[PDB]
């Protein structure tokens, strides 16, 4: 029950990498990242999960799913962002 | 060495979900003064608030905006049985001050991509629903 602001560092784990741990549950719309030796996510349901793009800190995910170990066994499951992307568009300049 | 505390205000985008009882029950992020990204999973209402620029839920009385939600877009692609394209995009009735400790986050191109390998960040005060 942490009262501050945690933060943690964790690499992109391949899809093939990520469906010996979860199944075929995954999909393309999910990033999946992980660090051996963790026992332990820190981001929250919904949580941003940013990568350096040219200098640039950017959303290359969203905490969705199976976040609770963040190893490379069980690598956490993340929306992927970039695939979602024609959707948000859609809203964000029809609404 | 799972995680660490993090520096206030090191991470500007990143705000706290809550309810009308002021606790915290998923993140989020900024993407725009008026528009925040979330999880489905999560069930957001236009019940909610969306907590920026704080660090420590304990006390500190930093300046934090608690901002009020006027419309709530969830993917309709979305179930609770196959959990796929889980996104969601809340509009705010008040927008947001960006300032030190509150701005947006970049946003890809879908045509954009990480390779495996390459290391990422994600913060939060590690409260999830699933
Ligand atoms: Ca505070």
């Amino acid at each position: 029950t942490p009262e501050k602001l945690q933060q943690a560092a964790l690499p992109i784990v391949s899809e093939a990498d990520c469906k010996k741990s979860w199944g075929s549950k995954i999909t393309d719309v999910m990033t999946c990242a992980g660090a051996s030796g963790v026992d332990s996510c820190m981001g929250d349901s919904g949580g941003p999960l940013v990568c350096q793009k040219d200098g640039v800190w950017t959303l290359a995910g969203i905490v969705s799913w199976g976040s609770g170990v963040c190893s490379t066994s069980t690598p956490a499951v993340y929306s992927r962002v970039t695939a979602l992307m024609p959707w948000v568009q859609q809203i964000l300049e029809a609404n | 060495v799972n995680g660490e505390d993090a520096i206030p205000g090191s991470w500007p985008w990143q705000v706290s979900l809550q309810d009308k009882t002021g606790f915290h029950f998923c993140g989020g992020s900024l993407i725009s003064e008026d528009w925040v990204v979330t999880a489905a999973h999560c069930g957001v209402k236009t019940s909610d608030v969306v907590v920026a620029g704080e660090f420590d839920q304990g006390s500190d009385e930093e300046n934090i905006q608690v901002l009020k939600i006027a419309q709530v877009f969830k993917n309709p692609k979305f179930n609770m049985f196959t959990v796929r394209n889980d996104i969601t995009l809340l509009k705010l009735a008040t927008p947001a001050q960006f300032s030190e400790t509150v701005s947006a986050v970049s946003l890809p191109n879908v045509d954009d991509d990480f390779p495996p390998g390459t290391v990422c960040a994600t913060t939060g005060w590690g409260k999830t629903k699933y």
